[PDB]
């Protein structure tokens, strides 16, 4: 997919007014200035990136 | 590429 890029990490999340999630994506090989907020449907090929973010929520760093 | 973990990026 031409718009499917490798994720370094998800580093934040938020809820929209529909109760759906958006994720703050750090893109592999890009700098912080290139981070984006992505709707959850964009993370369908990143289930591990979500599970890893969720695990890191429970740890210190 | 370091992993198979990809997501659609918003332009």
């Amino acid at each position: 997919a031409s718009q499917e890029f490798e994720v370094e990490a998800i580093v934040d999340k938020r809820q929209d007014k529909n109760g759906n999630t958006q994720y703050l994506v750090r893109w592999k090989g890009y700098d912080k200035q290139d981070d984006t907020w992505e709707p959850e449907q964009h993370l369908m090929n990143c289930e591990k990136c979500v599970h890893d973010f969720n695990r890191r929520q429970t740890e210190k760093q | 590429a370091r992993t198979k973990q990809t997501a659609r990026k918003s332009t």
